[PDB]
């Protein structure tokens, strides 16, 4: 009849189509520092464990 | 170009930083509900216009 | 390599015919191997069939018709060799390996 | 050089794909496609059909972008008939064309990604594909071969509530595109598989008849929706993405951006959709309503005529092209005044694109051949017809 | 006990938990609905009378439209 | 002691028997590529490097600085060879 | 020795069951990432799927193509399957829970790994198919390439421990798990394990859609099943090796009485399960390299880094006199 | 000892037989000097046929720019009797 | 001007540079630090 | 660059003997030329500064059995430089070879193979002119009007020969031609 | 034989359960029907959940789905692939083209039904059949497999 499928009064709510930016993520120095500190302290601990095993 | 940017590029390459995001959002879908239909107990939607068996 | 221009006269067309006939005959051993014909038919019968096909068109006088016939023959040879469709007594379009005809046809059907 | 004969007899790589490659080790020296494995004599069949009976052949050419080919054929017939299409039908046509473009791009991108080993994006994208198939089924009663777009407009009006559901889809589709991108765009393995693969210069693209993404990837700003607009495309805002490197990575990015622009177009069509007729009002070429045909002689007569003999098209000939998802899809239609096409030549972009595989794949690795095939977006229904 | 070998039937039994019985047809098939939103609010399913040898063609016409979301009328309202 | 190797042999015999059972029950119802030679050569070299690493690794506590630097010299020679291979394109498969 | 076969069967049979269910778990996790269900019809929650697939395979007629290498063609899957099985003789699951307490166990594992290549090579050559042969050659080259990095990482652990005994390697991590100071070495080891087991993103035999035929394409019925089973058993083994070398094997996370309540075999199992999950997750997350790219990574990235880690660990331990 | 050329007498007999049993050559005009066209009633197509027959019987291909001179049996035997590829 | 050539080498070959740094630390410690620790022990 | 400018400028600039017929219409600008000038005309249109017709969109045949030269070969071309389309046509018969334009437009290669396959028109200097769409060993040219819709042969598996084979067609229900004229 | 028949029927039930629970089709993706088949394997219908895994090599396949138009040029390739499938094996014809030539029936280049080339077990109608229609066809295949009595027929032979 006289009723057809279409937009509501005022149209539909706006929609985004462009990419959204998520986040940078973990810092590089932080990862370098965590790995380096873990290496140093863990190797010290390896030495302690080796002494105890001996 | 600069020691900081070269360092940040080197860390990102070595630590596979961009590979982490794919792992993370693959894991996010792991806990979400599934879209599978339990055929034949459940069926897909059809319309009155559907063209099936004459 | 490329499609040559049409033969200007019957002499060059005849030369193209001889070239095609040589190429067709030289491919006979490959065909015998591909279709396993050693115990089915002699190579000379293949040569004879090719030459008979050439002879049945010996009345053609238009060089363009001869060029087209040579092109079609080359395509058919290529499909026979490269893309063989083995049947038994048949390669491509050739069968390999006291009453008149009217009575036989009449016994067969009403469509002669 | 050795010869590897590659035919994947499965839709992992097309399905009727057949390639003869000459290799120097793992390096491709020459790629020779063998086609016709899906040649079904469509152009010959069409000559035996009325213009209405011929229409479903076009759904089955690039059978991932059904309505686009419907649209092109309808446009050619409208052009020869000098038939005016109502505005609402124009908007519905464009809306469905852009839905089709999204359907095509999702399939193409994710089948390529699965070919190079990324499995998940295929499933993610095919769920969205299922939603769009539901719009096809709601308007036509078919998931794929709708035969919905016709000379003069569209077969039926939209069911109540469809526009709202399409709007709901558009409200979330951008996040789906973003997920596909984060899976692929920045990943070092994905870049290593696609960057500087299958480089095409603008001169090469013009020489080999490339169109669509295959042409825009080489920096040539060319889109038929803007160069030769049709329906309501000139009332719509959208951008034409172009590449700068002409490689597989640029074409992937262009397809992603084209999906975003298609979403934009769909939103505009939804908001600007007018009321009124969906069929041309010329009573010599369009079916009457069911109630009219059951009530009015003139209508009954026209219905009888239309479904037995079909309409006539005055003697003429023209070439009509549209920007299909795979590139320029064209129809060279010859009419002799009768109710059947005298000649219908179909110009498929995949035919040009696959012909370019030899020069594109030269001196690449064996594993790059499937990547180049995927970036071309070949469907053999249109290549072979 | 059919749940142990037939995992397809198990999924229906699990998802029946909390469901509403909508009707039963002439073959004894039972029709359930949830009124939630997981598959975009599509929560209609049928538990076939035969716990083995069930087949999709056993859904009668009056309930086929309801099951496929073609209509909002149940099999009972269509039959009346 | 070599006592612990006997269970390995019996394990091999049993694994072989399982293999034969599984495989046998269904019977009841011209293009030389030099780069493969080259990768074989490189694997051979570094295989011997690992071979020589094993005793060194277990002996570091006794050989002290002299053993460390002797192994370092060994590695220096082999790594010069590796640099030669790298520059010459032996490590490129394109 | 009369009870030794019982112990061997108590290892082999649960391992085969575990492989059968690893296939199911891979399918389930892959499905759940892909917003689908995966096997859930054959048995409750799909738990009978592996038995059905195995039954189908044994009831499938074998083909055995008319090749001139009739014996070799069937023996190749037997070789790879037996090699996958026999590595578990030296794997300790807890203190004293190990079939063979080999003093040379680390080198034995390296030897088994080096032997693994022959099944693939022989399957490719014996199948009388140029595609299978080429694929087998490429896969073999990849495995030998990443074996170098695996061996060098083994040497790094050996330098830390001072013994080739796997149980001793575990007990040397009582003070600290080796994966903490040697975390980059653990990442390198896991990637090398992926490449060594022909797993994604290194799964060339799975790249049929990329015009790269696998070495087992001509195989059917139980030879193909043997190849598959050996591959998945090797995945479980690589997860176990990652657990033993870097996550302290059967040891608890913290030396506290609360954690010491739960048995060491459970700790070991949980760590192995984490690594298997990472195998599946990685296959779900990324596309695959080309052959040339992965070969370049094997020789140009992982070998130099492994050698550098050997030098750095040995130099540091010698300098401060922290050697075992 | 090993040689490189077929014997002249053998080649003569072979070519004589090939021409004699060809199709349209009565074995009475076939002399070791007989010409294909003037003396054997053979057209150019048939002479090309005979030369192609010479190729099969001796197992090697005769160049196109050389077959134009083989017009009799003597020229034939002169050609094949000294060609190393002949077998 | 060899101070950005090293920068360029690090930017283009991060793996080789990291390997050189790690191995160089492993060589530097016994060559330099160990004799220092031995000398401090004598006194 | 509109179709009025193209028509007028081409009349002014093209050598007269190249074009026999020029049509200006909303259905497309159309130039008809003898077969011996097709190549030179296309080269001119491609190279000339004011035309720059760089893209060959397609080549197709049309069969006209009532004509002495029954085949009409249609070249659809595009200028992305000037956003314009041009149609160039020439006629041909069953035995007269026409010039290939592959050296001008590499895209022509397959379109020419298709014309040869479908209609039987041959192309001089075409590097590789063989059928491209039909089955190997196909006989006839299916898009000719006299070629029957169902063809002459069909295929089926033949168990005694253990292969797919071709036999003359046999139709369970013949194609029904409905003449509404 | 009051005890042998029971054990035989149990064996046959086990064989049928195994063969229905692990059907590994090879797809002959020829035309548009292959897209609906792809949808059947996708997340909404998830053929994996029925134990159906698609294989690349006919050697590891138990079923062939012919999804699309079969041309005369392609028919030998289809037959050869079918001949590499190890027993037991089944064929599903999907869509009008594969069933009887469909819209292309009267064409000069099309095989009028794939059952002229290979024996067909199940015909799935439609152009294309919906993904759910293909799933229904696969359940019909299970029904056919569940009438097999291989062990009983061999015992009596
Ligand atoms: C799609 O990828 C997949 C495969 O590769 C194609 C598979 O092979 C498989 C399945 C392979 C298997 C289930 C092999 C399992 C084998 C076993 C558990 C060991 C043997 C088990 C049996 C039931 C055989 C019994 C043999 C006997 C002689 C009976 C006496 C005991 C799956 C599940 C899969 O998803
Ligand atoms: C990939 C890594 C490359 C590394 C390359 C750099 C290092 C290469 C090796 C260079 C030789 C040693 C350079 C290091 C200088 C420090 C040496 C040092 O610290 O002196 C120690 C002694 O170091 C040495 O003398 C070892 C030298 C290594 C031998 C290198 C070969 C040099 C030439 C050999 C000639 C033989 C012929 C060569 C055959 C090819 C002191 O030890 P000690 O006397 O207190 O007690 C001995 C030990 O602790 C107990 O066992
Ligand atoms: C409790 C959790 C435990 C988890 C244990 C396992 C961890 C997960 C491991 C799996 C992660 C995902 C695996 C899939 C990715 C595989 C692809 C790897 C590609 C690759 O190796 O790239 C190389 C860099 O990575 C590499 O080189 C990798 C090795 C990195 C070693 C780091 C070396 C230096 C570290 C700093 C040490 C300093 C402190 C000591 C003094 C460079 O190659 P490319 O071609 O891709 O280049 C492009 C760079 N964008
Ligand atoms: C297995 C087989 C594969 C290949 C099959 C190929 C089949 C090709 C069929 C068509 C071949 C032709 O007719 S090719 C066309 C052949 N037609 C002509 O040559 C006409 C002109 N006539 C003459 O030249 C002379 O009559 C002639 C006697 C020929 C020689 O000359 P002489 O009188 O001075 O000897
Ligand atoms: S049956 Fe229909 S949908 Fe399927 S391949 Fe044929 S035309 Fe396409």
């Amino acid at each position: 009849p006289l009723l057809q499928d279409g937009p509501p009064p005022g149209g539909f709510a706006p929609v985004r189509y462009a990419r959204r930016i998520s986040n940078t993520g973990p810092s590089a120095m932080a990862m370098f520092l965590a790995v380096s500190g873990a290496f140093a302290w863990g190797m010290y601990q390896v030495g302690q464990g080796n002494k105890i095993r001996r | 170009k600069d020691w900081n940017t070269v360092f940040e590029r080197s860390i990102n390459t070595l630590f596979l930083t961009e590979m982490v995001r794919g792992l993370s959002l693959t894991l996010k879908y792991f806990f979400d509900p599934k879209v599978t239909i339990n055929y034949p107990f459940e069926k897909g939607p059809l319309s009155p216009r559907f063209r099936g068996e004459h | 390599i490329g499609v040559p221009p049409n033969s200007a006269n019957l002499t060059e067309a005849r030369r193209r015919v001889f070239d095609f006939f040589r190429a067709a005959c030289r491919s006979i051993p490959t065909i015998m191997d591909i279709y396993n014909l050693q115990d089915v038919v002699a190579p000379s019968q293949l040569r004879y069939a090719i030459s008979a096909q050439i002879r049945n068109n010996a009345h053609i006088t238009d060089p363009k018709v001869i060029d087209l016939l040579i092109f079609k023959g080359m395509e058919e040879l290529t499909d026979i060799v490269d893309h063989a469709k083995q049947r038994h007594h048949i390669i491509g379009q050739y069968v390999v390996g006291g009453k008149t005809d009217f009575l036989k046809n009449f016994y067969t059907s009403n469509y002669f | 050089n050795f010869t590897l004969n590659f035919g994947p007899q499965h839709p992992a790589a097309h399905g009727v794909l057949r390639l003869v490659l000459e290799m120097n080790g793992e390096v491709v020296e020459r790629a020779e496609p063998h086609i016709g494995l899906l040649h079904r004599g469509t152009e010959k069949l069409i000559e035996y059909k009325t213009y209405l009976q011929a229409l479903p052949y076009f759904d089955r050419l690039d059978y991932v972008s059904m309505m686009a080919q419907e649209h092109a054929y309808s446009l050619a017939v409208e052009k020869l008939l000098n038939c005016e299409v109502p505005l609402r039908a124009q908007y519905i046509r464009v809306l469905f064309c852009e839905i089709t473009r999204i359907l095509n791009h999702l399939l193409a991108l994710t089948t390529h990604a699965m070919d190079v080993g990324a499995l998940t994006p295929f499933l993610w994208a095919f769920e969205e594909r299922e939603k769009l198939l539901e719009f096809y089924e709601r308007v036509s009663g078919a998931r794929m071969h709708a035969s919905f777009i016709r000379p003069g407009g569209v077969a039926q009006d939209l069911p109540l509530g469809l526009c709202r559901d399409i709007d709901s889809f558009t409200q979330q589709f951008a996040s789906r595109i973003d997920e596909l991108e984060e899976m692929l765009t920045g990943n070092r393995i994905w870049k290593q598989r696609l960057v500087d693969i299958g480089t095409v210069t603008a001169q090469q693209a013009k020489d080999w008849g490339f169109s669509g993404v295959m042409l825009r990837g080489s920096g040539v700003c060319w889109d038929l929706r803007r160069a030769a607009p049709y329906d309501v495309y000139d009332q719509l805002d959208f951008d034409v993405p172009v590449g700068t490197r002409g490689d597989c990575y640029d074409r992937y990015c262009i397809r992603i951006e084209e999906m975003r622009q298609s979403l934009r177009i769909i939103v505009q069509c939804l908001n600007q959709m007018p009321s009124g007729m969906i069929k041309a009002d010329d009573r010599k070429l369009c079916p009457p309503s069911r109630c009219r045909m059951k009530l009015s002689m003139e209508s009954l007569i026209h219905h009888f005529e239309l479904y037995t003999e079909g309409f006539s098209v005055p003697a003429s000939s023209t070439y009509t092209a549209v920007e299909a998802p795979k590139g320029e899809f064209g129809v060279f239609l010859v009419s002799n005044g009768s109710n059947r096409p005298y000649r219908c030549k179909i110009r498929a972009p995949g035919f040009a694109h696959l012909q370019g595989l030899d020069f594109m794949s030269k001196h690449h690795m064996l594993a790059d051949v499937v990547t180049i095939i995927g970036t071309q977006d070949i469907v053999f229904g249109e290549v072979d017809r | 006990m059919r749940c142990l070998p037939d995992g397809n039937l198990l999924q229906t039994k699990i998802h029946n938990i909390g469901a509403t019985l909508v009707g039963v047809d002439k073959f004894g098939n039972k029709y359930y609905q949830k009124l939630g939103d997981t598959q975009y609010g599509r929560h209609r399913w049928v538990e076939y009378a035969s716990k083995d040898r069930y087949n999709a063609s056993q859904v009668p016409a009056e309930w086929h439209g309801w099951l496929h979301f073609i209509t909002d009328h149940t099999g009972d309202e269509l039959l009346s | 002691m070599m006592l612990e190797f006997a269970p390995i042999f019996i394990y091999l015999v049993i694994s072989l028997l399982v293999s034969l059972i599984l495989l046998g029950v269904p019977f009841l119802f011209s293009r030389f590529d030099i780069r493969f030679y080259l990768v074989s050569i490189l694997f051979l070299i570094f295989d011997l490097e690992v071979t020589f690493f094993f005793p060194w690794a277990v002996s570091l506590n006794k050989i002290d600085l002299f053993g460390f630097w002797s192994m370092m010299a060994f590695l220096f020679i082999l790594t010069i060879g590796f640099l030669y291979e790298w520059k010459r394109g032996a490590l490129d498969w394109e | 020795y009369i009870a030794v076969p019982a112990e061997i069967l108590g290892i082999i049979l649960p391992l085969l069951l575990g492989v059968a269910f690893l296939v199911l778990a891979e399918r389930k996790v892959m499905a759940f990432v892909q917003r689908r269900k995966g096997p859930d019809v054959v048995g409750s929650f799909g738990l009978l799927q592996p038995l059905a697939d195995g039954l189908k395979l044994i009831l499938k007629e074998p083909i055995s193509p008319s090749s001139a290498n009739f014996f070799l063609f069937r023996m190749a899957p037997v070789a790879t399957f037996m090699l996958s099985l026999v590595a578990w003789a030296v794997v300790p699951f807890d203190y004293g829970m190990v079939l063979s307490d080999l003093n040379i166990g680390l080198l034995y594992l390296f030897a088994i790994s080096s032997l693994g290549v022959y099944g693939i090579i022989i399957a490719g050559r014996s199948s009388n198919s140029k595609y299978a042969f080429l694929g087998a050659l490429r896969s073999a080259a990849q495995m030998v390439s990443y074996e170098v990095s695996i061996g060098l990482i083994l040497i790094t652990v050996l330098i830390c421990v001072g013994s080739c005994n796997l149980s001793e390697i575990v007990m040397a991590q009582k003070q600290i798990w080796f994966g903490i100071p040697l975390f980059p070495v653990l990442v390198m080891f896991f990637i090398s394990c992926l490449a060594e087991t022909n797993r994604a993103p290194f799964d060339l035999p799975e790249a049929e859609a990329e015009l790269v035929a696998g070495y087992n394409v001509e195989y059917s019925s139980m030879g193909f099943a043997l190849f598959f089973l050996g591959e998945y058993a090797n995945m479980i083994l690589m997860s176990g090796l990652c657990t033993l070398f870097f996550l302290g094997g059967w040891l608890p996370i913290l030396d506290l009485p609360i954690f010491k309540k739960i048995p060491g075999s459970i700790w070991f199992s949980i760590k192995v399960l984490f690594f298997l999950f990472l195998y599946i997750w990685v296959r779900a997350a990324f596309p695959r390299y080309r052959y040339d790219q992965l070969m370049g990574l094997g020789w140009k990235v992982f070998l130099p880094l492994s050698l550098a880690w050997v030098v750095s660990v040995s130099g540091l331990l010698v300098t401060f006199q922290w050697l075992p | 000892v090993r040689g490189s050329f077929l014997d002249k007498s053998e080649v003569t007999d072979r070519v004589l037989s090939v021409v004699k049993n060809f199709q349209k050559v009565d074995p009475s005009k076939v002399t070791p000097k007989a010409n294909f066209q003037n003396d054997l009633g053979l057209d150019s197509l048939d002479s090309v046929e005979v030369v192609m027959a010479l190729e099969e019987e001796f197992g090697f291909e005769i160049p196109d720019n050389e077959a134009d001179k083989i017009q009799s049996i003597d020229l034939a035997v002169d050609f094949i009797a000294s060609h190393p590829q002949a077998k | 001007p060899v101070m950005e050539k090293l920068r360029m080498f690090v930017a283009q070959e991060p793996v080789v540079a990291a390997s050189c740094l790690i191995g160089g630390v492993g060589l530097f410690l016994p060559a330099v630090v160990r004799p220092i620790l031995d000398s401090l022990e004598a006194s | 660059m509109d179709n009025q400018f193209i028509f007028k400028y081409s009349w002014e600039t093209l050598p007269k003997k190249w074009v026999k017929k020029m049509e200006r219409s909303e259905h497309g600008n159309r130039f008809d030329t003898n077969t011996d000038y097709l190549f030179q005309l296309l080269c001119f249109l491609k190279l000339h500064t004011y035309t720059r017709v760089q893209v060959l969109i397609d080549i197709c045949g049309v069969d006209y059995p009532s004509r002495k030269r029954r085949f009409e070969v249609v070249y659809n071309l595009l200028s992305t430089r000037y956003n314009s389309r041009i149609r160039v046509q020439t006629s041909a018969d069953e035995v007269t070879r026409i010039s290939s334009v592959v050296s001008l437009f590499p895209s022509a290669g397959w379109w020419e193979r298709e014309v040869w396959d479908m209609f039987g028109v041959s192309f001089i200097n075409h590097p590789d002119l063989r059928r491209i769409l039909t089955d190997y060993g196909f006989e006839g040219h299916p898009l000719r009007k006299d070629f029957p819709l169902s063809g002459y042969v069909q295929v089926r598996y033949d168990d005694p020969e253990k292969r797919v084979v071709s036999e003359p067609i046999e139709m369970t229900q013949e194609f029904r031609y409905f003449d509404f004229a | 034989s009051k005890a042998a028949e029971f054990v035989i029927s149990k064996v046959d039930d086990l064989m049928n359960w195994a063969r229905t629970g692990s059907i590994w089709p090879m797809t002959f993706g020829l035309a548009c029907c292959a897209v609906e088949m792809m949808h059947t394997g996708a997340a909404r219908y998830d053929l994996d959940r029925f134990g159906i895994i698609f294989r690349p090599s006919p050697r590891q396949s138990d079923c062939m789905i012919v999804a699309g138009t079969l041309t005369n040029k392609m028919a030998p390739a289809l037959r050869k692939v079918y001949d590499q499938m190890p027993e037991p094996r089944w064929v599903i014809s999907m869509g009008s083209c594969a069933n009887g030539g469909g819209y292309y029936h009267y064409s000069y280049s099309v095989v009028r039904g794939c059952d002229r080339i290979v024996p067909v077990d199940i015909y799935v109608p439609g152009c294309p059949p919906t993904a759910e229609a293909l799933l229904y066809g696969l359940l019909q295949l299970q029904k056919k497999i569940n009438r097999r009595k291989d062990f009983l027929h061999w015992w009596n032979k």
